[PDB]
């Protein structure tokens, strides 16, 4: 009975990670499709850029699907977003998804929604190093499958990152430290942890990559263990 | 790659084949060479293989 | 217009006199934003006007109505009846209302009986205003030809070939009577003066000194009607070249450079013209010095600077008529008689001011 | 700037709107969400003229000329006016054709072609296909490049036309060398097996280009372009040279994780599609998880013989402790080897046959009829318990198949078809005796020449059964449910339900779901919503493909959207249907399952990503009905 | 099975215009350059017309034209027999 | 200073590797493309690229050297190094290669390497690199003969028997002394036998009888 609660916690993470990857010099454009992954979420969208005076404006649209198998929980959703990088350095990201859930325990199908936003400041300490302080709140409604509740989790934290680049190679190393809290959850997984993330995405030439991640949501209740993954790409 | 220290690329010019002309019965004249493929003679001398210094 | 500067600082003036909105008669169906040379022309205080839909709806000057509704569609049923894309312009003379179309037909209606009509096929589609003088209805064409059509019946004609790049700008330079010479803009920006007599005196003088690839005569063409004042014509290329040519010679030319597409009117000792970046100026007639300048109305398609009741009338693409003063270059009043703009020219004639909208509504405005 | 008017001026008995439809650039959007090239393009405008030219030549006008094309521009620069100034003649009928010039005594095949019946209107493209027909007879004789020039003779006296073709055939050209260059990692046999021009033969310009298209179809080379270069000596000798530029063929992907609760995920695939540079495609892949382990090495060697008879096979391991939802939970330990031979008899008809070995060691099986029939026939013991349903088998099979492929566009076909047939029949040296056949077919028919309206029929059918006294194995069953099959249902939820003999779970964990089981608490027979598949199947679908919902020109051929109706049933031709009060029978064909919906298939950088939303009209025979389906890599 | 087209292409009427008395310069214009010769000793141009359709067997017409060392006469040895 | 990066460029070339001499020589170049030091730094940069396994930049730095300065006193080095850079392209040295070295890939860079070592041997036969270039020419002619040998070997299994005899005829003409020519000799006999005239197979058969392998 926290299998749906975990699916939602993973879905909250994927919500803003998309624009995270962008600022992290590994964001794709046009028909981008990313897989995040016992969980598998498939997110596919399109988004385009504009170089305007005062603010550079990004608009996009995304269709996603979510599945976890242990018993099962799944969902489909369409989302949309606008993201703006100002001249000042302030950047704010506004994102929603309207979500339709199917579960199997018996079946249950319900309708839910969440929207969320983050805003930080692209504070350059160096050209190839950055500090991004950010805050975030995610607000949704989930109809109990279970006491009907409105999630209100948020977080604050600071992400620190460094790129070390060269001729054709580029290692982009980020780490975040965040503090995440639950302000409202009547009816599971209650946000009270501290997510320590560290990751390096390396591209050496073209089509040869050594992506890496290490995520742990400890220091709280219902602590998540070491999610560790590495990904290696090579070509001849 | 996994090349040598003295030269880059796997070297097999030490294990190169001996070259020796063909013979034919009289009545069969082997066709004359076309283009430039003949190995020139050397009158000079020099260190061979990886005993050669290739420093500029 | 520019597509780097859009939405220029909107003019602000308080009304010194409140104008008069009138009959919003929806002539035809409309010209949409589909650019065309069109305008009312009235005679005996009966306005004759039309729109791109092949619908000629006659109007009065004080009260609209009085509609002889003629659907021109002759020589358009090759396979199916199509509406004649009326785009020459309305000009009333001899009781015969000449209106070109983009169907290469120059229609001529009858004021008494719109029913009785004739149409003569012009070489290439009609785009310029049919200015009729010397008993000959002169229409410059988008192909770069000059066709004269007999006032009645349309038998006699003469074919004058003029230069055209075939990759030029648009709008079109109409023939202008100047001592019985048809002074007419090029589509290559070579200003010609053809004597109205079996297509004689075929000579061109190039007014365009524009240089640059795709700018030489592809963005610097005469789209104005040349105005005879004092025996000196003035033709404006899009890219500069306010070339003034004596009618005596024409080869003798002298420059100051200012630009325009929408045909300008020389009234008084002032050259009223809407500039390159839509800046209403009056300039000296023989001088080149700027008498006054209006830069504030900076970017919205301006219409023909006509003179009505001592005011200078231009109209933007939002439907504000602007009255600019002719002595200090500052606005007097500004008013929207229509929600939609104007891309069609206004006509100060009969001591009445008519202007035609994009919806196709022809207002008479009393000032 | 957008097109405002495409005026065609000087028409004679023909409309303007019609011409507008056969242009690249159109002046308006007369429909919904169909916006292609509205961005003005100089190259497309030029192309609009050439099509316009061909169109009037085809109607019978051999005096069609375009005088001049005036591109004016509005002064606001937010409009483009196009006016084409045209002239036309009168209809003309081709009476006869005179072919004059060197035919070389090939006059009884050249002048037997290019012949037009008396009193048939002039067609401009009739001339061009016939010109090419003449060139084809000629290139087979070894006159690779003839000079075929055709201009008409115009007779206005009788309003007719007669045509002159000036067929000037050359001297023969013989290929001296087919040199391959730019083969950085590839051996020569790779580019040389894919030719229909042979060195030291007579040249055919068509035969060289025929070989050029095969080099593009290995997909191991980025760019392939022929060069026909005349050797110093006579122009009767040539060296046909391909400059290829190598792809990034070969990839080592390793993904290794640690997960929650001491979990580990291992995924690796090494694939080299140009292995050892021999152009054989060989790799090895596998995943280890605590959920499921599967590893396969595949050794494919295309074009192994002169004829092109291929050689291929795999060595593989299929190992798991359970089978998730919509299927029955059992321990499999299984491994095998296959070897296939592939026999090309036609460019579009491939036949295959091979030898398949698979060892299955099965244990921990819950009571279920497909299993009950299988272990009954071997004389092993059916048991309430699952440790007493433990067995191992050698299963050795002849495999066969057949393929029709004529897919036109390939990555998003609008025309063309394919027919996939795959089947097996047991050979002695097995402990099992059974037969199957299955096939799947798709046909794409375009209902207009835009290829934006496409009717796609799709169908899949299968039948197998036991052979002799042996039964159908319950792991060689047919299944349905999902994108390819009947969507709107759960994957594999269509077919024979597990009727549950009271299961005595030897290893009963707290609330271990075994459905109707003695250990669970039940003592009666009941069916589930997990389907064990039948030995038979049917699927039929009608998809009608709508134009793109984008007004963006970008996504027009890289995305498709369809409206569909699916129907299907999965049934076992031997069955115990006497086993439940109110059990639907599958022994003879069961009730059809029918689903209808809307789907969007998007070409994505993760392979084709396929979303659909569909409703089964009701739950037929207790089949799980889904509101939304997503699947991954599901091809056209 | 691919179509295997090999050898020089010899028209029946244009191998019936080879006559002793013809020079090797003339034979090379009328049939094209032979693309195949004896590398040993004196030049013997062999105009093999070799076709295997992959559905049918061999059609071989070997026209062996020996021009010796003088290069003035053509010893006609025509064998239109499959191998 | 330019003297100090040159000073530590020698120390990082000699005491160091050839994969760290590049950061100092490009530093000297950042001051002056061509210019004052001309292509002297780019000369040691040829030797730096070659050992760092960056052969396409190495060939390009030879071509810079030979154009901006037409003749050199180390012109013995130049004709040698260009053949060496081409010959390491033939071998499996960079990305993509599959440890093949089976002489059936590219006839371009080996023909180019043979050209460049052949001009070295004829050009300066009093050089120390002459004897070594001579042994590499021998290896490379073996490769070029194995190239037409591989084509002709495939043509016995495409059954194109005219293509066989025009390739072995080409090998008697270009490589009359290679061991790979000798291997291709029975293959020429077989393709001639498939033809109606078996007379020509017998001639080729007699070459095999005469010594050979």
């Amino acid at each position: 009975f926290s299998v749906d609660y975990k699916a939602f916690l993973n879905e909250v993470n994927n919500l803003n990670k998309r624009m995270g990857d962008l600022r992290d010099i590994n964001g794709e454009a046009g028909a981008w499709a990313r897989i995040m992954s016992n969980y598998t979420h498939v997110q596919v969208g399109v988004d385009k850029k504009h170089e305007l005076d005062g603010l550079d404006l990004f608009t996009g649209f995304t269709v996603t699907h979510t599945d976890s198998s242990a018993g099962k929980t799944k969902s489909v959703g369409a989302g949309l977003y606008a993201s703006a990088m100002f001249d000042s350095g302030a950047y704010i990201d506004l994102i929603g998804k309207y979500v339709h859930h199917d579960n199997e325990y018996r079946d249950y199908s319900t309708h839910s929604w969440y929207a969320g936003a983050e805003a930080g400041y692209r504070y350059h300490v160096t050209e190839d190093a950055w500090i991004e302080p950010q805050a975030e709140l995610v607000y949704g409604s989930v109809s109990g499958k279970d006491k009907d509740y409105n999630p209100l989790i948020g977080r604050t934290g600071v992400d620190v990152g460094k790129s070390f680049s060269g001729k054709d190679w580029k290692v982009t190393a980020r780490a975040g430290l965040g503090y995440q809290f639950d302000l409202l959850a009547n009816g599971g997984e209650k946000d009270s942890r501290m997510l320590m993330s560290v990751g390096l995405n390396a591209e050496i030439r073209d089509n040869v990559r050594f992506g890496l991640e290490f995520e742990k949501s400890a220091f709280g209740k219902y602590n998540v263990d070491n999610a560790v993954c590495a990904n290696f790409r090579y070509s001849f | 790659s996994r090349y040598k220290r003295q030269v880059s690329g796997d070297e097999a010019y030490l294990e190169a084949a001996p070259l020796a002309e063909l013979h034919a019965p009289a009545g069969m004249i082997l066709p004359v060479t076309s283009g430039d493929y003949a190995i020139p003679v050397t009158n000079g001398s020099g260190a061979v293989g990886k005993a050669l210094d290739i420093r500029p | 217009e520019e597509d780097v500067v859009k939405m220029s600082p909107l003019p602000t003036v308080e009304n010194q006199f409140t104008p008069t909105t009138a009959w919003s008669t929806s002539v035809g169906s409309g010209i949409g934003n589909f650019y065309s040379n069109l305008h009312p022309a009235l005679a005996d205080n009966v306005v004759y006007a039309a729109d791109r839909a092949g619908l000629v709806k006659a109007l009065n000057a004080d009260d609209g109505k009085e509609i002889w509704s003629v659907s021109l569609a002759e020589k358009d049923g090759w396979f199916s009846k199509e509406p004649a894309l009326l785009s020459g312009g309305v000009t009333v003379s001899g009781g015969h209302v000449y209106i070109g179309s983009e169907k290469a037909q120059v229609y001529a209606l009858n004021t008494s009986d719109g029913t009785v009509a004739w149409q003569t096929k012009v070489a290439g589609e009609a785009l310029s205003r049919p200015v009729v003088s010397d008993g000959l209805v002169l229409i410059h064409t988008s192909n770069g030809q000059l066709q004269a059509l007999n006032e009645a019946d349309g038998a006699v004609k003469w074919t004058v070939n003029l230069d055209m790049p075939s990759l030029s700008l648009r709008g079109e330079s109409a023939p202008t009577t100047a001592f019985g010479a048809a002074v007419v803009g090029g589509d290559n920006g070579r200003v010609s003066a053809v004597l109205m007599e079996q297509g004689q005196m075929i000579w061109q003088q190039r007014i365009s000194q524009a240089t640059g690839s795709t700018e030489i005569d592809r963005l610097s063409d005469v789209d104005t009607t040349p105005v005879v004042v004092n025996g000196v014509v003035f033709a404006l290329a899009y890219n500069g070249n306010l070339t003034a040519l004596d009618l005596r010679s024409g080869q003798i030319m002298w420059k100051r450079e200012l630009g325009s597409v929408n045909d300008f009117i020389v009234d008084g000792n002032r050259i009223y013209l809407v500039d390159q970046n839509d800046r209403v100026m009056a300039l000296t007639i023989d001088g080149g010095v700027t008498l006054w300048t209006q830069s504030d109305l900076l970017h919205r398609l301006l219409t023909s600077p006509v003179l009505y009741n001592g005011n200078l009338v231009v109209g933007d693409s939002e439907g504000y008529l602007h009255w600019i003063n002719v002595e200090d270059g500052r606005f007097v009043a500004q008013q929207k008689v229509d929600s939609s703009g104007f891309q069609t020219e206004p006509v100060a004639a009969d001591g009445k001011l008519l202007i035609q909208a994009k919806d196709g509504t022809v207002y008479s405005i009393t000032r | 700037a957008e097109i405002q008017q495409i005026n065609i001026v000087g028409n004679h008995a023909f409309t303007t709107d019609e011409l507008i439809s056969h242009f690249q650039l159109r002046d308006e959007v007369p429909w919904w969400n169909v916006v292609g090239d509205r961005k003005y393009q100089k190259q497309k405008l030029a192309g609009d003229l050439e099509t316009l030219r061909s169109y009037y030549l085809d109607r019978g006008y051999a005096r069609f000329n375009i005088d001049s094309t005036q591109v004016s521009l509005t002064p606001d620069k937010k409009g483009i006016y196009v006016t084409v100034n045209i002239t036309e003649g009168d209809q003309y009928k081709l009476s006869g054709v005179e072919v004059s010039g060197n035919l070389a005594g090939h006059s009884a095949e050249i002048e037997q072609l290019t012949k037009i019946e008396p009193g048939e209107l002039y067609n401009g493209t009739k001339v061009t296909k016939m010109e090419d027909d003449i060139k084809k007879l000629l290139g087979r004789y070894g006159y690779a490049y003839p000079r075929v020039q055709s201009m008409p003779e115009i007779n206005d006296a009788d309003k007719t036309v007669k045509l002159r073709v000036n067929v000037d055939a050359g001297n023969r050209f013989y290929v001296r060398k087919i040199r391959f260059e730019g083969n950085d990692t590839s051996k020569d046999a790779v580019l040389r097996r894919e030719m229909r021009q042979m060195e030291g033969a007579w040249l055919g310009s068509d035969l060289v280009d025929q070989g050029k298209e095969r080099l593009n179809r290995l997909g191991f080379f980025e760019t392939v372009d022929t060069d026909t270069q005349r050797v110093p000596g006579s122009p009767d000798q040539v060296d046909v040279v391909y400059k290829v530029k190598e792809r990034n063929t070969g990839s080592f992907n390793f993904g290794i994780c640690y997960g929650t609760e001491s979990g580990v995920s291992f995924q690796a695939g090494v694939q080299q599609d140009n292995w050892l540079g021999t152009g054989y495609a060989v790799g090895i892949n596998g995943t280890k998880n605590d959920y499921q382990t599967y590893a396969e090495l595949s050794v494919t060697n295309p074009y192994f013989t002169v004829d092109g008879v291929s050689l291929g096979g795999r060595l593989f391991y299929n190992d798991f402790q359970a089978d998730d939802a919509d299927l029955s939970d059992y321990t499999n330990k299984s491994y095998g080897t296959d070897v296939t031979l592939g026999f090309p008899i036609n460019e579009y008809n491939s036949l295959r046959a091979g030898l398949g070995y698979v060892h299955n060691s099965l244990s921990n099986m819950q009571p279920q009829v497909a299993m009950w029939r299988y272990l009954y026939s071997m004389g092993e013991h059916p048991s309430t318990s699952d440790q007493d349903n433990s067995f191992k088998t050698d299963d050795f099979t002849f495999n066969y198949g057949w393929t029709y492929n004529k897919l036109d566009r390939g990555y998003f076909p609008t025309d063309g078809s394919r027919v996939n047939l795959t089947g097996k029949v047991t050979i002695p040296g097995s402990d099992n005796e059974y037969y199957k056949v299955t096939l799947d077919t798709a046909t794409y028919v375009p209902i207009d020449d835009d290829h934006k309206w496409v009717v796609l029929g799709r169908t899949r059918w299968g039948y197998g059964d036991g052979l002799g006294g042996k039964e159908m194995p319950f792991y060689e069953n047919f299944y349905a449910g999902g994108s390819s099959t009947v969507r709107g249902f759960q994957s594999n939820t269509i077919g024979p339900k597990a009727v549950y003999f009271p299961h005595q779970a030897s290893n009963y964990d707290p609330d271990y779901d075994y459905e109707c089981a003695t250990q669970d608490g039940a003592k009666d027979l009941c069916k589930s919503d997990d389907a064990v598949g039948g030995n038979a199947m049917a699927v039929a679908s009608l998809e009608f493909i709508t134009p793109t919902p984008f007004i963006s020109d970008k996504y027009a051929n890289s995305v498709r959207t369809s409206f569909f109706w699916d129907m299907g049933t999965v049934w076992d031709t031997n069955w115990d249907s006497s086993q439940y009060s109110g059990y639907p029978d599958y022994s003879d064909p069961s009730n059809i399952r029918m689903s209808a919906g809307i789907a969007l298939q998007w070409m994505s950088p993760l392979g084709p990503l396929v979303f659909s939303y569909a409703q089964p009209f009701k739950k037929y025979d207790g089949d799980k009905a889904e509101q939304f389906q997503f699947n991954i890599g599901k091809t056209w | 099975r691919p179509d295997i087209n090999q050898g020089n292409y010899l028209t029946a009427n244009d191998v019936s215009k080879i006559r002793v008395g013809m020079t090797q310069q003339q034979v090379a214009y009328a049939l094209g350059t032979p693309l195949m010769s004896d590398p040993f000793g004196t030049n013997t141009w062999f105009y093999v017309f070799r076709q295997q359709p992959g559905h049918e067997g061999v059609t071989q017409q070997t026209l062996t034209l020996t021009f010796n060392s003088s290069g003035v006469l053509t010893n006609i040895d025509n064998k239109p027999a499959l191998s | 200073p330019p003297n100090e990066i040159y000073a530590t460029a020698q120390q990082k070339l000699q005491d160091g590797n050839w994969r760290q001499a590049i950061t100092q020589l490009e530093a000297l170049d950042n001051r002056y493309p061509f210019g004052p030091y001309s292509q002297q730094v780019q000369l040691d940069l040829i030797y730096a690229y070659y050992k760092n396994a960056d052969l396409p930049l190495a060939q390009a730095a030879i071509d810079r050297f030979i154009r901006l300065n037409p003749t050199h006193p180390n012109i013995d080095y130049v004709m040698y190094m260009r053949g060496l850079t081409n010959m390491a392209l033939d071998d499996s040295a960079l990305q993509g290669f599959f440890g093949v070295d089976r002489s059936d890939r590219d006839p371009q860079h080996a023909r180019a390497a043979f050209s460049d070592f052949s001009k070295l041997v004829r050009g300066y036969p009093n050089s120390q690199y002459t004897t070594d270039a001579t042994k590499r020419l021998v290896f490379l002619k073996d490769r070029l003969a194995k190239y037409e040998y591989s084509v002709a070997e495939y043509y016995t299994e495409r059954g194109a028997w005219v293509a066989v005899v025009n390739r072995v005829e080409g090998m008697l003409r270009d490589y009359p002394d290679t061991q790979a020519t000798r291997d291709a000799l029975p293959l020429m006999e077989n393709a001639y036998r498939q033809m109606q005239m078996n007379a020509q197979a017998e001639k080729v058969a007699k070459i095999i009888a005469a010594n050979s392998s």
